[PDB]
């Protein structure tokens, strides 16, 4: 006797109207669709905008969602809020899926839809036979990439110039670029936020380091969503990674529905969806799949007595939620990011990534990276 | 105006610890008419759900200042809660780069003294051995300095590496005549790390170890005396000066029992930091009472989780009372800047070369490293 | 294990100033304070006085305080206790002892010497005699609290006639170092209970239970245990 | 018996909203002002927008203004309309003042407010001691500069690569820049339209030729009205000319009045006025001053009999237009561009220009140029 | 349908000219029932007000096609008026780079044959002497080709320079053995230019002038025959082929006496262009009459100055009639492309060196330069 | 100035075919057409025939066309006119002439020879005799239009008895080349007028006015001019 309407909530941070638009699109196409035998249940989100999330606002949102009686939570965290929200899901037995950066050690009741860029970046660095380069990075998405780069440099004798640009302005960016050019350093690996990456590329093209002879590696899950037009004219060595393949029937169908959309009803529809929007759509798809799987096994999930205080003297876990967790890591769907599969901890396995190199005619495929066949170039 | 009894809460990790005994002794040393009532609680250092449960419970109780410990997992949560609820926090744990002024850190920063010490010895190529569950800000500063000054740093995580990794690292280092290593972790883990160093491979010539921690004599470096192995360490509390000697004598000859079993082992600097935290809390509250400022709660504050996040009125004044405390305690002079962190401190740099304990200089915030 | 030397127990003149020399060999009074205890033949031990670790303030006896003054040197690690108007009853066995709170190994009393010029607890059974390989339980009832400041604060010291005393168990959480005696306080212990497993020929002594929870730490009647052959 | 309201017309072309707003502001300030002794007459314009000025639309506008009964005409012409309009002002005896490009030979009833850039450019080229450079130009503002450059190169043995970019798109611009860099040509003199100059600078900074070692000369009357920010970071040698001085009390008074303005009634007021707007304002000032001077010499102006057909069988010159033409050249005013002096022909004489050089600290004065003292550097 | 008499206008510069005599002779040759009645007007080709007054008077009179000359001052106004009012214009004057399809240019372009001739002789350094009142498109093309091919061109304006400038140029040229000159101007001005060249300057060793014009035998170069002075001219009209010789013989034996006094003794090629213009107008109108298309005036033309333009509907068809005209005349094949200019013409390149008139090859649009 | 030679004027037989050789020395008939004319003694000249510049079509006389046929070679530049059924009246003075429209210098008629086997104009005064240094005006009234095709189309040629004719003025816009005569057509000229200033002894000849506007160009009665001594 699974009721049609669940009370699922959602958590979003600032500068996340694009992913909110993708979430509302996915909830629209799940809510109103034919083939009712493929979806006999309704979906109504319980969203919360957090406005530059600290731990206090995230805790308040989680407590409000728990008081509202949520089943799963679609949330996003920064560096300063990845732990506590996860700790909440480690205590209240509430399943939660994110499109944010993956982290190791927690496992249990948190799933990360964004695949790890560690293996692909390491394989691309080994294939290019790099020995001396400058690694510009930020601390906003953990320290896994920095630690992996340090370990690989120690095990291979590489000369890595690790520079953090968290508190750098335009003048400091220009001074750093000029000083790095003075030391004849033409090999760069950049791993920052999308706005920070755009600012870094803008300052690079402003100084004049986009000419031939400079190598840049984009350490992001998306490559076509970055405005790279002056680097085509300059002919600089640009290599990046892409997660979603635009030459897919499911992706081109979403693109058709996206160009069908209105302007002001769904904001951010003027731009093609980024990798985070693809991860959000895959999260809604895997949510629908895991609820259909819960329907299939004839297990009734209901939260009536477990609607008390957010924090009480004893623990108040959900009895069926463990089963939900057991059901939510056993999916075999195929979404925008390819085959979506998980393990006991929650990371993603058998995911296909595409290596793109920017040239005179534009970016084009050079090869693909998997977690079994490693990097294979076409 | 100010009631003679005021309540303070405690987020202590374990009840059987030297920090707990120092806390009890320092609270028993109070004679002023302002009196502190302890509200200690024993929870996991990790598991921020339990820590925020106890934080909300203590805020419902009505405490004024909270003394506790944290790890990298729960530091951001405690900082955000103390910045939102405007509740004063005093901690002896590690400092962080980003924090509000309403949290107080008693551990002095070791991100600039280490760089000056490395610059003293003209180091260019070395192996850095850091702990993941300690904070990567010092590693970030070391890496930035290495990139700016064109150094070679082999960054090694303690938990990531293993026996074969350690052996390959040491056989790579032995091929070079100049073998230089820096390590930084807590003394409890550093003891096992140094034991692994000494009981497997003979150090001998070279191996200028730099122990990047606030406590030097806390480490049992008796097996690190067998051959060579020059050590450069940092010390915060020196047990020869008049005030620390008197304080230690009062601690030793007191009849307060100190129930946390043996409280000696090797006097640890965390106990001194806990003593200084109690001292700064008591003296700041006494000075606030001296100014005749009302700090009585106008009712009850059970709004740890509420949609109006309005803070209590005089909490900014409580923080103002805490950003000025000043006295010569166990760790020396105590002072705080606008950011609310520990500044204006002196570290005694001690270097041993097959002879014994010898001080080579001192570090100051304005004077940098002064050799002696 | 610290070493304490106390030899030279002999007769003295009537009313003369008698001095007993106690040496803390291999250590100093700076780390641990030295305390002297006066015990009579067939009577419980009483604290003749205490000193400080920094050699600043020295305490005296609770019965005869002004009659005896003890001077100790930490650098020389030597203590001498002089007395005035010494009588027949005042010529008691004065024995030095290192501080028991510094360490269990540091909880080593002096050899003790006799010349011929508190805690209220009842220990049972008074007479004990078992063969080698047996376990025996001894219970000492007390009127004060079973545990002071959370943990227990009761000690049991096994002393033999003509032999140096040794503290078998201290505070029911730290037994004797060097030779770990199986008899130690455990449980709630409304009466301080010690279960020895096994006893030996060298363990034929009287274990006196001194309740350190009640000021001061003084040995009571005690319970005598022997080795049956 | 001077008529209080004259019937002055005006002519404007496409992409001339800034100059139209400057003209309207000048008319506003002249009409509704105190000190009626300083301005005893009003001004009402007859403005016609031309929309891609060929000769037919200009002829129609001139005939409409002739039927209206205009006295003096403020007009603008391209290369394809400089001649016929001047001819329409030669036989019909109608004075006409323009801010367009200077011309020599026609003279008569045509007044030009833009000063000649020939002497300043030639003196700056001679001072820099150049012998081999590339002159990029267009044909929209005549051929005087090209002919002067050819004559100077012939008289001095210079190696001038004259390239016309009238029909060049972005790909052609990039190919030309790369081919010119292949020939080690790092010295450039650019003389094009404002949009063409902006596009050329954008393509130069896109290719990567804004680094140190490249010299560019901006052959325009204004230097601060173009977006030159990436060249500051690149450190390229940029030298230009400036006509108006912002440290003048009249100019800063105009700027203060311009910052106190609305948006929809006066469009394009978000930027400081260009050199053309300054020339328009100076033309309105000299127009009011020459009307006052005509009033002062006790001659009554009128136009009632000469208001017939635009194209009649005989010639119908204006009887009092000769006196107006004489008075127009006898002005002794000081305006935004400095001392406004005219000669027997009409070209501006006895004027001041400034030379600006661009570097990291920004543009600043290097020297001045007059037609009597030539170029003097400070 | 088509009336037997139709009116055409003429913007002729001078009545006493060879062009007027050629116009009258070509109009006298018309025997077809379509008759071209002429309305000629004599004005200076300058002062654009007077010329647009004449144009508007002719339009009000109701002409169909206008034949005339223009200079650099009146080319833009005539082009705009013909492109806006949709009035067909046919001219023998110089062609321009930008013009609408409703104006027809009879003079073939010389911007590509000159470049091919320069490429034939492997020229690298030369002096290019141009006339300002002729059109700078050829100078622009020469300068662009020089910049692309890394040439040295000394550009000299005829009216700007003086005799002293000519002496300075020639004494600078004499320092180099291989001195090369290109000139381009109208033959009337070129005669005085060449007289200046022979008056004081040596016309002997070297000095390979390339006369860039349409008529080579038009210029009296008998004084250039003294020594050396190789010249490479272009010719469009050949007075040896059967049809030009027949038409010239008919001009010689004419029953009606022509106007002016003498129209011979090296006749101008512009007379041949005027003859070809009359012939193409007559052939176009005859072909339009053959197709049975109404071209009658449905009312009155009115005036040029109207707020709505309202072009006449069939005028575009008139332009179509002006586009497919094709035959052989004095200048050869007369064919027009979409843009309305003459295309697919053959230019005879004649180079003489101390011997006499001798043709070295021809120039075609598709075959470029074919030497013979 | 072109050169024309015509010599060999002599008597012939009755009815025989006569031939007059006209040589265009230094030139050819290709550039300018050659025309032969016939003049009787004391009578106006009549056009005996005209040829073409291309030597394609040759015209004949208006009075006796088929009686005389003239063959000319442009390359040889030689003209000869033959005749059949020659009578006494048919033996007239035959004179060649180059085309006057080619040039004024090319307007040089042949020498002319006589053998012994139009334009209606009145020229006044018939008798003229003035000293050297004087100016004389002669008016030639006509019946056709004074001006044809814009300018005038009348001419005056001064021929002497026994001397070759020379065209003084042609079309009132181009006088005689080589020797520029002051007498030329000017003004509106309703009657063809020419003001000679000054006359000379070599100018003692009869000036005949021919209206080229009226087809064909034939000399009229004319006016005789002499030099007074
Ligand atoms: C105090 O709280 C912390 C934070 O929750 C505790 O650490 C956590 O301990 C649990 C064990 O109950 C770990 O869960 C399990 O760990 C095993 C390790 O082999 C793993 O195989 C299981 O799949 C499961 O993950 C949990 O990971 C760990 N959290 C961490 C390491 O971040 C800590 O144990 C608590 N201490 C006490 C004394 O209660
Ligand atoms: C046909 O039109 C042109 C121009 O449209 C006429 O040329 C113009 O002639 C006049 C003289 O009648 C020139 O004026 C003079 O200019 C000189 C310049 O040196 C000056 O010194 C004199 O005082 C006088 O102002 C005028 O400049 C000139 N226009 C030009 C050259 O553009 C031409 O005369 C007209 N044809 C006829 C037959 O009138």
């Amino acid at each position: 006797a699974f009721p049609s309407s669940v009370q699922i909530g959602g958590l979003f941070i600032r500068n996340t109207d694009q992913e909110y638009t993708a979430f509302r699109l996915a909830i629209f196409l799940h809510n109103t669709s034919p083939n009712a035998s493929e979806a006999p249940f309704n979906l109504v989100p319980h969203v919360d905008n957090i406005e530059t999330a600290n731990s206090f606002a995230v805790t308040n949102a989680f407590c409000s969602q728990y008081s509202r009686g949520v089943f799963a939570i679609f949330g996003l965290y920064d560096k300063r809020s990845v732990h506590t929200l996860t700790s909440f899901c480690s205590a209240l037995h509430i399943s939660l899926i994110t499109p944010s950066f993956p982290t190791e050690g927690e496992s249990q009741f948190v799933l990360q839809l964004r695949p790890s860029l560690r293996g692909a970046l390491l394989s691309l660095l080994d294939h290019y036979e790099w020995n001396c380069f400058v690694f510009l990075y930020d601390t906003d998405r953990g320290y896994s990439i920095l630690q992996a780069i340090m370990e690989k440099a120690g095990q291979n004798g590489w000369h890595v110039s690790a520079i953090c640009v968290e508190n750098f302005n335009d003048v400091s960016y220009r001074q750093l670029l000029e000083e790095l050019d003075r030391r004849q350093e033409k090999k760069f690996v950049i791993d920052c936020e999308i706005e920070r990456l755009q600012n870094i590329l803008e300052q690079i093209v402003s100084v004049g380091k986009h000419v031939k002879g400079y190598h840049y590696i984009i350490a992001n899950l998306g490559f076509k969503d970055i405005s790279l037009e002056r680097f085509i004219h300059g002919g600089a060595n640009v290599t990046g990674f892409q997660l979603v393949d635009f030459n897919t029937p499911m992706v081109t169908k979403l693109m058709d529905r996206w160009k069908k959309l209105d302007q002001r009803e769904y904001p951010g529809s003027e731009t093609p969806p980024k990798y985070t929007s693809a991860l959000t759509y895959d999260g809604v798809l895997v949510m629908a799949e895991t609820f259909r799987s819960l329907r299939r096994q004839k297990i009734d999930i209901s939260r009536r007595g477990n609607a008390g205080d957010c924090l009480a003297n004893p623990a108040a876990p959900w009895g069926q939620g463990i089963d939900m967790e057991r059901t939510l890591k056993q999916v075999r769907i195929q979404g925008l990011t390819g085959n979506v599969q998980f393990d006991h901890y929650g990371r993603r396995v058998n995911y296909t990534m595409d290596v793109f190199e920017l040239k005179s005619t534009g970016p084009r495929k050079v090869g693909y990276w998997n977690d079994m066949d490693k990097l294979v170039l076409i | 105006n100010f009631p003679n009894n005021i309540q303070i809460g405690g987020l202590f990790p374990n009840q059987q610890s030297q920090e707990h005994a120092a806390f009890r002794f320092a609270l028993s040393q109070l004679t002023e008419p302002p009196k502190l009532l302890p509200q200690i609680d024993i929870v996991n250092i990790s598991d921020s759900f339990e820590m925020t449960y106890r934080f909300c419970s203590q805020f419902s109780k009505g405490v004024y200042a909270i003394f506790g410990f944290y790890e990298r997992r729960t530091v951001n949560m405690l900082t955000s809660f103390c910045g939102a609820l405007h509740v004063c926090f005093i901690t002896p744990s590690f400092p962080v780069d980003t924090s509000n002024q309403f949290v107080l850190q008693l551990r002095p920063e070791l991100q600039e003294a280490l760089i000056s010490i490395i610059d003293h010895y003209k180091w260019q190529t070395f192996v850095y051995i850091y702990d993941a569950d300690r904070g990567l800000s010092v590693l970030q500063r070391v890496l930035d300095t290495a990139a700016e000054k064109n150094w070679q740093v082999t960054a090694v995580n303690i938990l990531t590496t293993t026996e074969e990794g350690y052996r390959m690292l040491f056989q790579d280092l032995e091929k070079k005549k100049e073998r230089l290593v820096v390590v930084d972790c807590e003394s409890e883990r550093l003891n096992a790390i140094l034991g692994q160093i000494v009981k497997l491979e003979k150090n001998g010539i070279g191996y200028h170890y730099i122990l990047a921690n606030l406590g030097f004599m806390d480490i049992d470096l008796n097996k690190f005396k067998e051959s060579g192995a020059n050590v450069t360490g940092f010390q915060l509390v020196n047990y020869t000066d008049t005030i620390p000697a008197r304080i230690m004598q009062q601690w030793r000859t007191s009849d307060s029992r100190d129930h946390t079993r043996v409280d000696w082992k090797r006097p640890k600097y965390t106990s001194a930091l806990t003593y200084d935290g109690v001292k700064v809390m008591a003296e700041a509250f006494q000075s606030l009472r001296r100014q005749r400022i009302d700090i009585s709660r106008r009712g009850n504050a059970g709004d740890c989780l509420a949609n109006p996040a309005v803070p209590w009125g005089q909490g900014i004044d409580i923080q103002r009372a805490l950003q000025q405390v000043r006295f010569e305690g166990l760790t020396g002079n105590v002072q705080f800047n606008e950011k609310g962190r520990r500044t204006n401190y002196t570290l005694h740099v001690i270097e041993m070369k097959h002879d014994g304990i010898r001080k080579i200089g001192y570090w100051n915030e304005d004077d940098k490293f002064v050799p002696a | 294990e610290v070493k304490l030397l106390e030899s030279g127990g002999g007769l003295v003149q009537p009313g003369g100033s008698l001095k007993l020399s106690c040496a803390a060999s291999g250590f100093d009074f700076s780390e641990y304070w030295m305390s002297w205890v006066r015990q009579a033949p067939g009577k419980g031990l009483e604290w003749i006085g205490e000193i400080n670790p920094d050699s600043s303030s020295i305490d005296y006896t609770p019965s005869l305080k002004d009659k005896i003054i003890i001077s100790r040197d930490n650098a020389k690690k030597t203590l001498y206790l002089q007395l005035s108007k010494v009588r027949s009853e005042d010529t008691a066995l004065y024995y030095c002892a290192r501080p028991r709170g510094n360490y269990v190994v540091m909880d080593y009393w002096g050899q003790g010497t006799s010349v011929t010029v508190n805690i209220v607890l009842t220990q049972s059974p008074a007479s004990l005699a078992v063969s080698l390989g047996q376990r025996a339980t001894i219970s000492c009832r007390a009127s004060e609290s079973v545990d002071s400041y959370g943990s227990s604060f009761v000690h049991w010291y096994q002393q033999k006639p003509g032999q140096p005393p040794k503290l078998l168990i201290f505070l029911a959480s730290k037994l004797e170092s060097g030779v770990p005696a199986r008899f130690s306080g455990s449980g709630s212990r409304t009466d301080f209970t010690l279960t020895i497993d096994p006893v030996e020929a060298d363990d034929a002594a009287t274990y006196y239970c001194q309740q350190t929870n009640e000021d001061p730490y003084t040995f009571g009647g005690g319970t005598k245990l022997e080795i049956k052959r």
